[PDB]
């Protein structure tokens, strides 16, 4: 099952912009979804967790407090505004579904292409 | 600066056996739940490699073999056709509130 | 809430919960040690103290005999009351794997005064040992200097009303053990402190907002464990228990409730009953049924199902909830002959289908009796009004709020002939009832 996103590109430091994900499921408010996001050279690294409908979210203790998440299952979209930004957030980002197995355990799967995001100057 | 170890020196001829070690602490992995693992060729997005350390998915061969015990996962691999070039990624649930990964590991083939 | 009033089929949906699908269970070991008050003896007559040292005594020898197993298609029907027997089954297991000498010695070395000292077994599960020592603090400072001699009259009262309110949880646990035969139905206050409680929740191996929501309700999470003896091994009396793990949560939920629909001309009738009714979740992409009603239970926006009792079904059910006239999947319905005054009660509303021989209406606990009911398949909301009589049995609405809808529909039960209408069945497809109808015609 394919997705994509957008929303990224050349941004200054400080400023909030919007990630919007557009995943096209068969229905919507079974699954948890995640953010995860790849540092260029470096290795990945979870940013969010969010439940399905808008109540039972979590987020890296790096990233805390910074970042906001929500999603709209009528419209089958997803939605992160960021903020308050330093330098080293300059990464590609991915929306991950939440296949979950025979426990509250969960694992990535059916990844997105992503959007790569600069931060610095 | 992940709290999820493992060697990023593999490599080697094609054809034999290349095992892959994560390790953690008691924290980290236990005995309570698993690790998954993911690959990642670079020019398109990774996908799940293995998950609930021996459940294969549908697309892969059955080259790859992996097991959990104590704290430490092992992953081996046999049969090295080229195309099987890729980095390597665990996961965990350690109680830091948080969904560490691993260090990653390249692999290639000589 | 979201309430959908279906008249075709006369059938209410309603949907909006959030989901709590019960899937794992936790096994957690408790031991509480009491030392060698089997060489202890009072032989200086009576006292307070003799008493509730013969009371604990007592207990503890009692607590012996008990020693676990014998103290050593019709959907509804299929899966009634089999998630207990599971569940008990699963209790009785994981107490024959952890009944073992060679185990219980080796979780008491493991334990020794580090409280929490999380172990395996033989073929490996994450148990949590916990000891509770208050008791033997008690007796190892206070108690054994106190006694002298077998003089168990002291003057000094204070000990012995501390050793009352100390023994007083053993003695409260070795009640309920003797008042369930092993088997106890729920959680007591005395089996799990908050604290003790709070820290099985933290250490149970799940993600984080499970965790948030196993800790902030966690009272009908007590309601819904249960606590099994294994038996005592030296001085310590050990016993386990077992914790639902909620694995799924935040879902949507909906719940379905049916009357039978009966078409009726010159005397004749005709009727059918959905017989679908009940639970519906989603996980993983795939849709779980719970017929039963005990099996799950709501509570604010939430409800909290057992995956144990649950069966496995696919979407297309759903569009027999919306489009049962077009739709493809033949999910189950039952012909009658003859009506059933059976009173729907939905979560929000409540449906009444009352027919012929009886009299239905409504009522206003300020006002009274508002207005009388027509004859057929009968939606009321709790905003038009407050109870609901049928002949002399009255049936109370919640006041929970929400919004409704009415899906208009000419109904299934008038596009059958009565004259024609088959023979009584029972979890039949409607497609079967009307090929039956073509076969009985033809």
């Amino acid at each position: 099952v394919q997705l994509v996103e957008s929303g990224g590109g050349l941004v200054k430091p400080g400023e909030s912009l919007r990630l919007s994900c557009a995943v096209s499921g068969s229905m919507f408010s079974s699954y948890v979804m995640h953010w995860v996001r790849q540092a260029p050279g470096k290795g990945l690294d979870w940013v969010s967790s969010i439940t399905g409908g808008g109540n039972y979210i979590s987020y890296a203790d790096s990233v805390k407090g910074r970042f906001i998440i929500s999603r709209d299952n009528g419209r089958n979209s997803l939605s992160l505004q960021m903020s308050s930004l330093r330098v080293d957030d300059t990464a590609v980002y991915y929306c991950v579904r939440g296949l979950s197995g025979v426990m509250g355990v969960t694992w990535f799967d059916s990844w997105g292409q992503g959007t790569l995001v600069t931060v610095s100057s | 600066q992940s709290v999820l170890t493992q060697p990023p020196s593999v490599s080697g001829a094609p054809g034999q056996r290349v095992t892959i070690s994560c390790t953690g602490s008691s924290s980290n992995i236990g005995a309570g739940f698993d690790v998954h693992w993911y690959q990642h060729l670079p020019g398109k997005a990774p996908k799940v490699i293995i998950y609930e350390n021996s459940h294969r998915p549908s697309g892969v061969p059955d080259r790859f073999f992996g097991s959990k015990s104590g704290t430490s996962a092992s992953l081996s691999i046999s049969g090295l056709q080229p195309e099987d070039e890729a980095d390597y990624y665990c996961q965990s649930y350690d109680r830091g509130l948080d969904w560490v990964f691993g260090g990653g590991t390249k692999l290639t083939v000589l | 809430l979201k309430e959908s009033y279906l008249e075709e089929s006369c059938s209410t949906i309603t949907e909006g919960y959030l989901s709590v699908l019960r899937t794992g269970w936790y096994t957690n070991v408790f031991t509480l040690e009491v030392g060698d008050v089997e060489n202890l003896t009072c032989a200086d007559g009576p006292s307070l103290i003799k008493t509730e040292l013969d009371l604990t005594k007592s207990a503890l020898r009692e607590l012996r005999t008990v020693s676990a197993d014998q103290l050593a298609f019709v959907l509804g029907a299929i899966a009634l009351g089999v998630a207990t027997a599971a569940a008990v089954t699963a209790g009785v297991a994981i107490a024959k794997t952890i009944r073992l000498e060679s185990e219980v010695t080796a979780i008491k070395n493991a334990l020794k005064k580090t409280n929490e000292a999380v172990s395996t077994l033989g073929n490996g599960v994450r148990v949590l040992a916990t000891a509770v020592r208050e008791l033997k603090d008690f007796v190892s400072k206070n108690l054994t200097r106190a006694i002298n001699k077998n003089k168990c009259d002291i003057p000094d009262l204070k000990m012995a009303v501390s050793f009352s309110q100390f023994n007083r949880r053993f003695l409260n646990v070795v009640r309920q053990f003797s008042d369930n035969a092993g088997i106890t139905p729920a959680i007591s206050l005395d089996l799990m402190t908050d604290a003790e409680l709070a820290r099985a929740v933290s250490n149970m191996p799940t993600s984080a907002g499970q965790i948030k929501l196993m800790l902030e309700n966690r009272a009908m999470v007590r309601r819904k464990g249960f606590g099994i003896l294994i038996g005592v091994y030296g001085s310590s009396v050990i016993y386990m228990v077992q914790l639902p793990i909620f694995g799924v949560i935040d879902t949507p939920c909906w719940i379905v409730k049916a009357a039978p629909s009966c078409s009726e001309k010159k005397g004749n009738y005709a009727c059918l009953l959905r017989e679908d009714q009940g639970w519906y979740c989603q996980n993983a992409g795939s849709t779980v049924y719970y017929p039963n009603e005990k099996d799950c239970e709501t509570r604010g926006d939430h409800v909290f199902c057992d995956t144990a009792a649950g069966i496995n079904v696919a979407e297309q059910s759903k569009e027999c909830n919306i489009n049962i006239s077009t739709t493809n999947y033949p999910c189950k319905v039952s012909t009658g002959r003859h009506p059933i005054s059976m009173v729907a009660l939905s979560p929000l509303g409540a449906l009444v289908a009352c027919y012929k021989g009886v009299s239905c209406s409504i009522g206003s606990n300020r006002v009274g009796i508002i207005k009388q009911l027509n004859k057929g398949c009968s939606y009321i909301t709790n905003q038009d009004a407050d109870t609901v009589t049928i002949d002399n049995t009255v049936y109370q609405l919640s006041k929970v709020e929400g919004e409704q809808h009415v899906i208009k529909g000419r109904p299934v039960s008038s596009s059958f002939d009565p004259v024609k209408f088959p023979e009584d069945q029972f979890n039949v497809a409607l497609d079967q009832v009307f090929e039956s109808i073509e076969n009985s015609q033809a």
